[PDB]
């Protein structure tokens, strides 16, 4: 249930 | 500067319960933490699924402190790299992405004691984590004071508090907020006699007994966080355990195990200028 980070950080 | 936080010491603000840590000196059951009140606090990110691995602690703009066992535990075939984790730094909301607050930051390289007991009862559970690159301190991310021997020995003694934080389990369930919670430390004979488990030197244990009508424990998710106290001395607050094991969450009769830093401290030093 956790938002989503930015992408770069993946 | 370590253990001065930006919205508090730097300011001369104090928290709500800060107070009852002095007054000593002479998560379940804790509470929703304040806006910068743990600004080393580290939140131990899995890549895939996305999820909350455990706490850890900022000690340098590069360096991060957890436990072993969040990083490596057979029995549960934990054994993670570098690449499937993410640090975040300067949270305070367990879910949501913090934009302008947190910073999320890449591993570069992990580093578990070498004499880690993962097969019998956890003894020196404690790693180190090197970050790609340094995280800018702010009003959120600050990071906290490793205790040398004077503090350690005036400050971890039976019935002196620490305080724990994390997003952890509420009950042995998901809080929306960092939690806080002060706890009492526990003399040796105590921490020994409410377990079957073999108690050593690497490890203190913490936490009100039935009788004293308090409660209050980490519990699953907190691992790798820090259990830190305020010196009356200087004023800056110290990390001294790690949140380490503890049978059940909040259980009558049982105590919170945390790693003893100090302890472990030579062995922090060594990888620190070993390692850039
Ligand atoms: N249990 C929640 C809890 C409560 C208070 C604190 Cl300070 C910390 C924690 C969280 N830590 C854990 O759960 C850790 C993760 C590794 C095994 N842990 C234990 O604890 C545990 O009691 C446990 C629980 C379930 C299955 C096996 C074991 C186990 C095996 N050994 O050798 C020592 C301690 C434990």
């Amino acid at each position: 249930d956790f938002e989503e980070i930015p992408e770069e950080y993946l | 500067d370590c253990g001065l936080r930006p919205l508090f010491e730097k300011k001369s603000l104090e928290d709500k319960t800060e107070r009852e840590l002095l007054e000593s000196y002479i998560i379940v059951e804790g509470s929703d933490a304040e806006i910068g009140m743990s600004p080393w606090q580290v939140m131990l990110f899995r890549k895939s699924p996305q999820e909350l691995l455990c706490g850890a602690s900022l000690i340098s703009d590069r360096w991060v402190l957890t436990a072993a066992h969040c990083l490596l535990y057979p029995p549960w075939d934990k054994n993670f790299t570098e690449n499937d984790l993410l640090v975040r730094i300067g949270k305070h909301s367990r879910t949501r992405y913090e934009r302008n607050i947190e910073k999320i930051s890449m591993l570069e390289k992990i580093y578990i004691h070498p004499r880690y007991n993962w097969r019998e009862n956890l003894d020196r559970d404690i790693a180190l984590m090197k970050l790609k690159k340094p995280v800018a301190f702010s009003d959120y991310i600050h990071p906290v004071c490793l205790p040398d021997r004077e503090t350690a020995a005036s400050l971890l003694q039976a019935g002196y508090k620490g305080r724990v934080t994390g997003w952890g389990n509420l009950k042995e369930g998901q809080p929306s907020v960092l939690q806080v919670v002060n706890l009492p430390i526990v003399e040796r004979p105590v921490c020994k006699d409410s377990t079957r488990i073999r108690i050593t030197d690497n490890m203190f244990c913490a936490g009100y007994k039935p009788d004293e009508g308090k409660r209050g424990d980490a519990c699953e998710g907190d691992s790798g966080g820090p259990f830190v106290m305020k010196s009356p001395f200087n004023n800056r607050w110290y990390q001294m355990g790690i949140v380490s094991w503890g049978e059940g969450c909040d259980r009558d009769g049982k105590y919170g195990f945390y790693t003893h830093v100090f302890r472990l401290k030579k062995w922090i030093q060594k990888v620190i200028d070993q390692f850039g």
